[PDB]
RNA sequence: AAUUUUUAAGGUAUGUAUUUUUUUU
RNA sequence: GGAGGUCAACAUCAAGAACUGUGGGCCUUUGCCUAUAGAACUUAUAACGAACAUGGUUCUUGCCUUUUACCAGAAC
């Protein structure tokens, strides 16, 4: 995996860190 | 599919509505620790449940699929279920795909995950034997109808045989007139489970005929495990049922030994 | 040290008065936090905990992001906000800690309590469980730690 | 009862058997009552009516209820609160049109005190409590020593009441 | 291994007791286990918690303690330390304080006993005591200067916390 | 039994009687700037005692203060109704609760409570076992004289 | 008494008093002592109570 | 008549433990811990 | 001289000493010597 | 008072008479074991806090053992006085026969 | 030349049945 | 690397005035003699604690209808 497809691939969480749901 | 596949179910109810604790003034004071009214004298607890389900339109996807948790959700088959979507049961009734991989299981527990006891219990109450597989149910306690009575068990048994008919397969259905009683078979054992639990303590005709609005208050309608057939004529087709399934056990068994070699 | 103006505490210093009404915006949501809803399901009743563990967490990274990343409070000011248990120090600790960054809790990363091995799956990359999950394609199975509600303190996510 | 002590529980339980205590109460309210409504005319009183008594008022010590109450021809011109037998009183302090009774029986000790300061301090407590409940700011408190046939009372007082209740 | 223990929020605790004050559910019916268990415990923890009591001249201590998260108990898990000259001194110049404010004032009311009637149940702390600001402790007056030394740290809870040579 | 303190005083001239009043303003001060102020700005005065509620309440000063607008809620676990003749206000606008005999416990957490009744005018209240109307309303005691005419 | 006639020297007979030390440490240690009586009788009582008193 | 007492295998194989049900008695407190020996 | 600031619970004695045979029957085994009441009590017109 | 110098010596020297020489290997305290497990949890929080909520605590264990035994006619008001509310049948009065154990430690709650 | 305060138990039995929706000939 | 922690584990803490290790000598390593190295904490109007509780067993007592709960001295 690489950086950039992390920080781009978490956004997708509803709400910032850590609570934020995935999906 | 058309009915639960896409859905995820809807709640049945919300978390304000459901039924309190402490039931109301059965007796002088409250026992913190049995959760019952202590002293003072009964007058028969049982009450017709106030919740039912809808088999199609409740049901739906939930979040025990992605898990894939075999065991049901009996929330939802009180109709009670507050959880929803984010139920971690399974909410629909049973089909042959779902019932396949219980099948492991199914003899020690039931359907909802509760084990069997091995002596069932004295009135055939809430969950069998783990020693006999029951796929016969019992219905009492007509009168959870109420005082309306019906013409002949015409429209008894076609409200029954409608009623159950939604909560899986049906082997066969009878009501008989001279005592109140009506035997149900499913086809399967998980779905025997299934219905006793949903059916308890409920009531009957149509949404609204007659008495419906009042029906609320009576007394409610058992639903038990059943007795053996007495009569000779089922008792020799429960055991020729016994053994041309047992001839079909051979096979299979003879067959994982053709196998094994 | 302690929470209450008790006459032993000693008056602010002074860049207090700027993050105040940002800090007892926390505070009024905790008092409503803690007022005892009657909740039935015991799913639920740690739901409620889940609020709190997070408004917890959520005052912190408040005290931490001014002080260690914008550095708009000064040492004395932050000094007196650990006494007066405005944030966790030790929860603190771990944020300046390397891969730590993002943590929910001090218990998320107990050893010890844990059955066997340690370290809440509230601690492992979104990125790994999907691929154990791979070999089965079962989508995991988690959403929440049971202490916490977290999902993914792992500072990657 | 201050101990265990047996046998002194068993002979005051006979003494007070067949509930007298609150046989003693109603009777002394009904003597009461008769006497207040033979006064009709000249105490210049409209009514005496004897109010509906929860049937634990007489022995419970902690609150009390007024048990006849009254109402005025007229009008009514109040004294300050004084015992029974105490002499100068000032009728011009206060006026109302309701006046109640307590009939409040107690059973005294060796260390029990005179009845009079066992009226008055119950007299000012109840009537400055939120529990009990009386008509108007303004009554007799009449009290009784049942061990040591004692009495006393400690009300407000108008023009004629003293020289009835102590006779 | 071996992390220390966490320390929480004291709010998780309060949520934990008062959401078991109620319980009729079945869900309880292992924290009602846990409830008569831990009665046998229940005399060391009111050790532990009357001789941590506050002293005059404190207005509140806060103190450590050690919890069962079915909140079936509460446990005060310091200990107390004093230097032994220093506490003397408290105790004595509290003694003055008394003897001045006895021969002081007039009338002296004692509290009434018990001073909660026996039917209101307990009243909670962050309700009706948290909100409240502490009224004043006992203290002395203890002079302008000839007690320079002390004065500044007399009478605090525990008198020098963060000095490198006063103490460990 | 315990009530935090009484730290301010209104009487009220009516005519069935003169009505006073003891106030807790710390516990609720939202609900006296509402109480107080209507009663210096006078648009409780000649208020009709509206509708009784038998073993519940009495109401009456409907009119709301500001922009006919709500009041901001807040209670004290100290205050509860164990008691005749607590003031008390209403969730609809500005609105006196007046509890009856009855004292009950579930009209509690519908309002918020406000203010006692001096134990001596207490009997007077009691007149109620042609309505009541208010002609004059003295404030012995102000606690908050900031904002109060300024 | 000890506590009384030392502090109430030169003044009154009056409630004022509020030196608590001594009487605290006699009920402190009081209690060090009666924990293994209350353990061990609570503790009979409560394994009595959920598993019931044995039968030889 | 006492005739036979009771024997001690059917108290000795009855299933409360090892021990009896847990009940602590105040004669079974440790005491004596040490031995003594004979030279 | 009881103290002047204590509040004392009243604590309700329900039990009655009453002799339980010689109330119902009217003949106590006892005697004279019976630790208890002996009073005698009957209902009230039950019967039609 | 003179009385009371007495008497006060007389216990001091009782102590100073017979030692009692503690136990090593008590190292092992209660609470350093018992913080070890999962289910303890530690925090601050103010004094009178923890009081009361020992006191709530000590009421729950209290009911919720006489409830246990079966006794609903027994009432432990919230000073931890046990009263009994109504006349008891013989049956009842030997069930509600309660130990000192539970006794004692409901006055030193009270105390507490 | 100085004592010392109280709670349980051996007394009012004990035992049985009693509020239930009609288990297939 | 230092300063710390109302953190943890392990070892030790009432004995010829009282500890270990080592080299050599007799015994043939226990033990005895001799030379030597290192001894933190606790002790002499005796002790880990400038403090002070409870229980058990057995004796001698005190209250005295019997058990619990108790009186008060001793030994362990
Ligand atoms: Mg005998
Ligand atoms: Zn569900
Ligand atoms: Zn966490
Ligand atoms: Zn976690
Ligand atoms: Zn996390
Ligand atoms: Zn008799």
């Amino acid at each position: 995996f690489t950086k950039s497809e992390l920080k781009r691939r978490r956004k997708t969480r509803k709400g910032d860190g850590p609570w934020g749901s995935w999906s | 599919m058309t009915s639960w596949r896409d859905k995820s179910a809807k709640v049945q109810v919300k978390e304000s509505e459901l039924p309190s604790s402490i039931p109301a003034q059965t007796g002088l004071t409250f026992n913190i620790w049995y959760n019952k009214w202590s002293q003072g004298f009964a007058g028969n607890t049982r009450f017709v449940s106030p919740f039912a389900l809808q088999p199609q339109l409740h049901s739906g996807k939930t979040r025990g699929d992605n898990d894939g948790q075999l065991f049901f959700c009996l929330f939802f088959a009180k109709g009670m279920c507050c959880l929803g979507p984010k139920c971690e049961y399974l909410h629909h009734i049973p089909d042959e795909e779902d019932i396949g991989k219980l099948a492991l299981r199914t003899e020690v527990l039931d359907c909802f995950g509760r084990e069997k006891f091995a002596d069932y219990r004295e009135d055939m109450g809430g969950i069998g034997s783990f020693r006999k597989k029951n796929k016969t149910l019992y219905v009492g306690g007509i009168d959870g109808a109420l005082n309306s009575k019906h013409l002949k068990p015409a429209q008894i048994e076609s409200r029954i045989r409608f009623v159950f008919s939604r909560l899986g397969d049906i082997d066969r259905i009878r009501y008989v007139e001279s005592k109140n009683c009506g035997f149900v078979k499913f086809k399967y054992q998980a779905n025997a489970e299934f219905a006793k639990e949903a059916m308890s303590n409920q009531t009957l005709l149509l949404p609204s005929d007659k008495e419906w609005d009042d029906r609320r208050e009576g007394t409610g309608l058992l639903v038990k495990w059943a007795n053996e057939d007495p009569d000779p004529a089922a008792q020799k087709r429960l055991q020729e049922e016994l053994k041309l399934e047992s001839l079909n056990m051979m096979v299979h068994l003879i067959n994982n030994n053709t196998n094994s070699a | 040290m302690p929470r209450i103006k008790t006459r032993r505490s000693k008056p602010a210093p002074d860049g207090f008065e700027k993050i105040k009404p940002t800090l007892t915006d926390f505070e009024i949501q905790l008092r409503d936090a803690q007022k005892d809803k009657s909740s039935k399901l015991a799913a639920k009743s740690n739901e409620q905990l889940w609020e709190i563990m997070q408004l917890h967490h959520q005052r912190s990274r408040y005290i931490y992001t001014l002080y260690y990343k914008r550095k708009a409070i000064s040492k004395d000011l932050y000094d007196w906000l650990i006494k007066e248990k405005y944030a966790d120090k030790l929860l603190i600790a771990k944020w300046r800690k390397t891969g730590y960054e993002k943590l929910c809790c001090l218990r998320c990363i107990q050893k010890n309590e844990t059955n066997n091995g340690s370290t809440c799956i509230c601690r492992v990359p979104r990125a790994q469980l999907e691929e154990e999950a791979r070999k089965k394609g079962t989508q995991v199975s988690f959403h929440q730690c049971v202490h916490c509600g977290c999902r993914g303190c792992a500072s990657t996510d | 009862l201050h101990g265990k002590i047996p046998t002194l529980k068993i002979s005051l339980i006979q003494i007070f058997r067949a509930h007298l205590w609150q046989k003693i109460h109603e009777s002394i309210v009904f003597d009461i009552c008769q006497i207040l409504d033979g006064e009709l005319d000249v105490l210049q009183i409209e009514s005496v009516t004897k109010e509906t008594v929860h049937p634990r008022k007489s022995y419970k010590m902690n609150s009390s209820a007024a048990d006849i109450t009254m109402e005025s021809v007229h009008e009514w011109e109040v004294s300050k609160p004084s015992l029974l037998h105490e002499t100068n009183d000032s009728f011009k302090g206060l006026i109302t049109n309701k006046m109640w009774f307590d009939v409040q029986l107690r059973y005294g000790d060796y260390d029990s005190h005179d009845i009079s300061r066992y009226v008055r301090a119950k007299f000012l407590d109840y009537t400055t409590d939120n529990v009990s409940m009386y008509p108007s700011p303004t009554g007799v408190m009449i009290g009784i020593d049942l061990a040591y046939n004692m009495y006393d009372a400690y009300g407000n007082w108008f023009n004629g009441l003293k020289p009835l209740i102590q006779n | 291994a071996y992390t220390p223990k966490a320390e929480m929020p004291p709010e998780h605790l309060r949520k934990i007791i008062n959401t078991h004050s109620d319980m009729a559910s079945k869900m309880y019916n292992t924290d009602k286990k846990a409830f008569l268990g831990a009665l046998k415990y229940l005399p060391h923890a009111i050790l532990k918690l009357l001789e941590n009591m506050p002293h005059p001249w404190e207005q509140a201590k806060e103190v450590k303690v050690l919890y069962h998260t079915s909140g079936a108990i509460t446990f005060v898990n310091e200990t107390p330390r004093v230097i032994e000259p220093v506490y003397t001194a408290q105790w004595s110049a509290t003694w003055i304080a008394m003897r001045r404010e006895k021969r002081d004032r007039t009338h002296f009311k004692r509290m009434r006993f018990p001073p909660f009637d026996d039917d209101e149940p307990p009243l909670s702390y962050e309700q009706h005591i948290e909100n409240i600001e502490p009224l004043d402790p006992i203290n002395l007056p203890l002079d302008s200067q000839d007690d320079e030394y002390v004065k500044d740290w007399l009478y605090d809870s525990r008198p020098l916390e963060e000095d490198s040579k006063k103490v460990n | 039994n315990i009530e935090p303190q009484t730290t301010a005083k209104c009487i009220l001239y009516t005519t069935k009687g003169n009505i006073a009043i003891e106030l807790w303003a710390k516990e609720c001060p939202e609900t006296c700037k509402r109480f107080l102020s209507m009663l210096s700005d006078g648009t409780f005065t000649n208020g009709e005692f509206k509708e009784l509620k038998p073993t519940q309440w009495l109401m009456f000063n409907a009119n709301s203060t500001g922009e006919y607008r709500t009041v901001a809620e807040e209670k004290n676990p100290r205050i509860r109704f164990n008691r005749d003749g607590l003031l008390g206000w209403d969730r609809r606008r500005n609105t006196w609760f007046i509890t009856v005999l009855a004292d009950s416990k579930h009209v509690l957490n519908d309002c918020n409570v406000f203010g006692k009744i001096v134990g001596k005018s207490i009997y007077i209240f009691r007149e109620i076992l042609y309505p009541a109307v208010l002609k004059d309303v003295e404030i012995t005691i102000p606690f908050f004289e900031d904002i109060f005419g300024s | 008494h000890i506590i009384y006639y030392k502090f109430n020297k030169n003044l009154g007979k009056g409630p004022g008093c509020g030196f608590w030390q001594p009487a605290w440490r006699v009920w402190l240690n009081f209690l060090r002592g009666t924990i293994p009586l209350l353990e061990r009788y609570i503790g009979n009582l409560i394994t009595r109570q959920f598993e019931g008193r044995s039968n030889e | 008549t006492s005739h036979r007492p009771q024997l001690e295998a059917r108290s000795g194989a009855k299933a409360a433990a090892y021990t009896p049900t847990g009940i602590e008695h105040a004669r079974l407190l440790p005491g004596h811990t040490t031995l003594k020996y004979r030279k | 001289n009881q103290p002047t600031n204590i509040r004392t619970t009243v604590l309700m004695d329900f039990q009655p000493d009453v002799c339980k045979d010689y109330k119902q029957t009217g003949y106590c085994g006892y005697g004279d010597s019976c630790k208890f009441l002996h009073s005698r009590d009957d209902f009230k017109t039950g019967w039609k | 008072v003179k009385v009371s110098y007495q008497k006060l010596l007389k216990n001091y020297v009782l102590n100073e008479l017979h030692p009692t020489l503690p136990t090593n290997h008590n190292k092992t305290k209660l609470l350093k074991s018992l913080k070890n497990t999962k289910y303890f949890q530690q925090t601050t929080i103010d004094w009178v806090e923890a009081g009361l909520q020992l006191c709530r605590q000590g009421h729950n264990m209290l009911n919720l053992l006489i409830h246990r035994k079966g006794l609903t006619y027994l009432h432990l008001d919230y000073n931890f006085n046990l009263k009994p509310t109504k006349t008891l049948t013989t049956k009842e009065r030997k069930k509600s026969r309660l130990g000192n154990s539970f006794h004692l430690m409901r006055e030193l709650l009270k105390m507490m």
